[PDB]
């Protein structure tokens, strides 16, 4: 999935 | 959102407008008068209301209908439909609460489920609510699949799950409120930190980062705008898109820079010109000069011939003057524009071996998050469930994230130990071949009206199969496991005696080395109560560093630690922990990612029961038998632990549908 | 409908760069090698532009003359009507120089002294003698 990414913009 | 209209939010249903679900059980509503849809657009609002402020207890029809007001609790039926088909589907009572009315004497048909994954407990904890016989079959020693947790003293720390990716529409929100669930909130702020030990400067960090989203939204521009989808008969990967895409930007500083030179050599060129005439001009002017005090040598008194003469030279002389004086002028302008063109040359690279690894880290972020090398990612697919992220903070569990699955198994009739072997649906029923997983040879056999199969992709995927279907899986089925891609992300679990970093960061990463190593301990967290650190291994180190003895991977680890904080702050570490998730045989991986050639419409496929064909031929056509949940069978939320329970509760509902008969359809 | 800013994207790049494996490097390395190429050029040039530059060392101040400052004046002299006649001569019709040459009369001065004269000095035939070269 995309929304684990860490330091989301 | 608040009201009636934030439990729609909350339960991730439009508030305003009757979802396709609806649609099929009210089809009496949908095609009917919008103030009757209103009604129950209200009528199911509230109701999810009333579940969501209190959801330890249960929410019974009369409860219900005790708490509306007129005209809305007039038509008693309709709000017991609504409350009948919330109550199918999941949507209230779901999760642990207080029973009120308990349980019937008698239940009614016969569920098998292979798996205590969440998705297993879930449905196995609602078809239990619904008066049916369930019995999960569960390979391991322990409930939660990919939901582990160490422990050890007051060490805790998950080695699967370990975030609840916010509470907005969450129905893990639902579940904290119903158990003791410490939920710690994730801050933001991560450090960066090179190969050296030493941080990486906000002016840069913040540039690729910059430069980082930038380049994901350019691939999106990609697959969308210039269907740059396909390429050599292959689908376009993300990984392949974010070199094509790079590359054009490697290419355009160069195409840059030979524009700005260029120009420079046209000034250059031009200026040469000019002083070719310059020097052509101070000849006519040498030669005027002499040939001028000749004529003036000559001392008067002379004819007008002679006199002419001294007067046209100086006439002639003076004309040659202003020329050359007009061009030191023009020899002047662009003298100052060859140092402004100079001045200001534009950018040398795009990005270097600095820049170029910095950004390598945030695509090993990209790698960590989808589980797999961003060449295996789906370039127009990757992030299509990326609509349906919740909002809210991201959060951890201090108390490990197992306490979930274990409180969800108590009342359920768990057989630990059991791994099934093989799978038999018929049209008068199923039966399920398991075996002991201690003593292999004991061998067990169950019958029952239906299996819900929870079983992971990757043992799904397994060559040769771990569980074999008979009949086989039919081909569309299997086709969608293949063309689908199950991932991989190990953890490495660092227990010390002492806290030696910022207790006030929770998560900072380490800068690798090489573009092929990006994955390889490229991010700690500091999560919790006791002195933990987690180390993170992804993209393709994940693979790699399964064929590595723990000690060797502790050593990077320390070695890393010691860069950061000096080789002497950093002590050894109490309990050390790394596992193998794709070595794992009850996983062989950790969760789903839309591969190259799969796309969300795959993940659709995994959900759609199997029917089998009818055993004297020419019966009428049977009842789906074979069921499937788990990550990746719901499309909208894969391989995130809300999707793994919202699947179980999807496929309790449909199963109960089934072998129960919907009394909510007429 | 377009890219994010300064990203470089068209269809034709696009192509360009995926139409072999090699074929992005390759590109690369045109344009890599055609920019080493313009920057000798460009240091060529300098050397030339600075050798032309040191031929024009002191300019011209050696061969300046100092400015006549001249009153005008409308009485023509024997002498400076003989100036004329030889500056038609030698300069057709650009009358500014048959004014320098002169000195004390004016373009309009050498402009109306033209017709004037034309028939007693023969500025007819002096005219095409000067079409001649
Ligand atoms: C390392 C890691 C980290 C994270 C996540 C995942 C991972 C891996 N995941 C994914 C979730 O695990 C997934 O959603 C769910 O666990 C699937 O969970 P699921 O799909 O519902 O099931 P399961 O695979 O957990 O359980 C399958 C069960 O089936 C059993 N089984 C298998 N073969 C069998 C057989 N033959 N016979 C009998 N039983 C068999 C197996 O042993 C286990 O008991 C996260 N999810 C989330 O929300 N936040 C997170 O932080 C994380 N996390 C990190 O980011």
């Amino acid at each position: 999935p995309r929304s684990f990414l860490v330091r989301k913009p | 959102p608040s009201g009636v209209e934030g439990a729609a939010f909350q339960s991730r249903l439009p508030h305003d407008r009757m979802t396709s679900q609806e649609a099929a059980c009210f089809p009496d509503i949908i095609s009917g008068p919008q103030q009757t849809q209103k009604v129950f657009l209200f009528i199911r609002n509230r109701t999810l209301q009333l579940w969501l402020d209190n959801p330890k207890i249960q929410l019974t029809f009369e409860a219900t209908l005790q708490q509306l007001e007129a005209p809305y609790n007039s038509d008693t039926v309709l709000v017991h439909r609504v409350h009948s088909y919330l109550e199918r589907h999941g949507l209230i009572n779901f999760g642990i609460y207080k029973r009120i009315k308990p349980l019937p004497t008698k239940k009614t048909g016969k569920v098998i489920i292979i798996g205590s994954g969440v998705s297993g407990l879930a449905a196995a904890r609602q078809l239990q609510s619904f008066g049916m016989d369930v019995t999960l079959l569960e390979a391991r020693d322990r409930v939660g699949g990919r939901v582990a947790t160490f422990r050890k003293g007051n060490y805790v720390a998950d080695l699967g799950a370990m975030v609840v990716t916010g509470l907005g529409g969450n129905p893990m929100a639902v579940v904290s409120k119903q158990v003791n669930m410490e939920l710690a909130k994730i801050k933001q702020k991560c450090p960066l930190y090179e190969a050296n030990g030493q941080a990486v400067p906000k002016e840069k960090d913040e540039m690729v980062e910059q430069e980082f989203n930038r380049l994901l939204e350019a691939t999106s521009y990609l697959s969308h705008q210039l269907d740059f989808n396909v390429l050599n008969n292959k689908p376009v990967s993300l990984g392949q898109a974010l070199e094509v895409v790079i590359q054009l930007q490697e290419k355009h500083v160069k195409d840059e820079q030979i524009e700005h030179w260029k120009k420079i050599v046209k000034t250059q060129e031009e200026l040469k010109e000019l002083l070719n005439k310059m020097v052509n001009l101070k000849e006519k002017i040498k030669e005027l000069h002499q040939q001028y005090k000749e004529a003036s040598e000559v001392k008067p008194p002379r004819d007008i011939t002679a006199e002419f003469l001294v007067k046209s030279k100086h006439r002639d002389l003076t004309a040659l003057c202003k020329e050359y004086d007009e061009l030191a002028e023009t020899q002047g302008k662009l003298e100052e524009k060859l140092q402004e063109l100079e001045a200001n040359p534009p950018s040398d690279v795009y990005l270097s071996s600095r820049d170029r690894q910095i950004l390598d880290w945030h695509f090993a972020n990209l790698e960590f998050a989808n589980a797999t090398p961003l060449s295996t990612l789906s370039l127009k697919h990757w992030d299509q469930d990326d609509d349906f992220e919740f909002t809210g903070s991201h959060l951890t569990v201090r108390n490990g994230y197992s306490c979930v699955p274990v409180a969800l198994a108590e009342g359920l009739d768990i057989k630990l130990n059991t791994a099934v072997r093989q799978v038999r649906y018929t049209a008068s029923g199923c039966e399920v071949i398991a075996v002991n997983t201690r003593s292999t040879s004991q061998t067990f056999i169950y019958k029952c009206d239906a299996v819900l199969c929870t079983l992971p992709l990757g043992v799904l995927k397994q060559q040769p199969p771990a569980v074999q279907f008979v009949p086989p899986l039919p081909e569309w089925k299997t086709s969608a496991v293949q063309r689908m891609g199950f991932g991989n992300l190990n953890k490495v679990v660092l227990c010390f005696d002492r806290v030696f970093w910022d207790p006030s960061v929770n998560l900072f990463g380490h800068v690798g080395s090489t573009t092929a190593s990006r994955g390889e301990l490229f991010l700690f967290w500091n999560l919790y109560k006791a002195p933990i650190l987690l180390a993170l291994v992804a993209g393709e180190a994940a693979g790699i560093m399964e064929n590595i003895s723990d000690d060797v991977i502790v050593g990077r680890c320390l070695a890393i630690l010691k860069g950061i904080f000096g080789s002497s702050a950093v002590p050894q570490p109490k309990e050390t922990v790394v596992s193998r998730w794709r070595a794992d045989p009850w996983a062989r991986g950790s969760y789903s990612y839309v591969a190259a050639g799969s796309s969300g419409n795959d993940y659709d496929l995994m959900a759609q029961p199997i029917t089998p064909g009818p055993s004297i031929p020419g019966a009428p056509q049977p009842i789906p038998r074979l069921f499937f949940a788990g990550e990746h069978t719901i499309r909208n939320y894969p391989a995130t632990v809300h999707g793994a329970l919202l699947s179980g509760l999807r496929e309790a509902g449909r199963i109960a549908d089934q072998f129960l008969g919907a009394m909510y359809t007429l | 409908r377009k890219p994010p800013k300064g990203m470089f994207l068209s269809q034709e790049d696009v192509e360009a760069v995926s139409a072999n494996a090699t074929a992005a490097t390759t590109v690369l390395r045109q344009l890599d090698m055609e920019l080493v190429s313009v920057k000798r050029q460009i240091q060529n040039i300098k050397q030339t532009n600075s050798a032309l530059k040191e031929k024009l060392d002191g300019g011209i101040e050696p061969y300046r003359l100092p400015e006549v400052i001249q009153k005008c004046n409308a009485r023509w002299t024997t002498e400076e009507q003989l100036l004329a006649v030889q500056a038609i001569r030698k300069y057709g019709r650009d009358f500014q120089a048959i004014s320098d040459v002169i000195g004390n009369k004016s373009v309009v001065q050498v402009k109306n002294f033209f017709v004037n004269y034309r028939r007693r000095f023969n500025i007819d035939e002096v005219l095409q003698e000067w079409e001649a070269e």
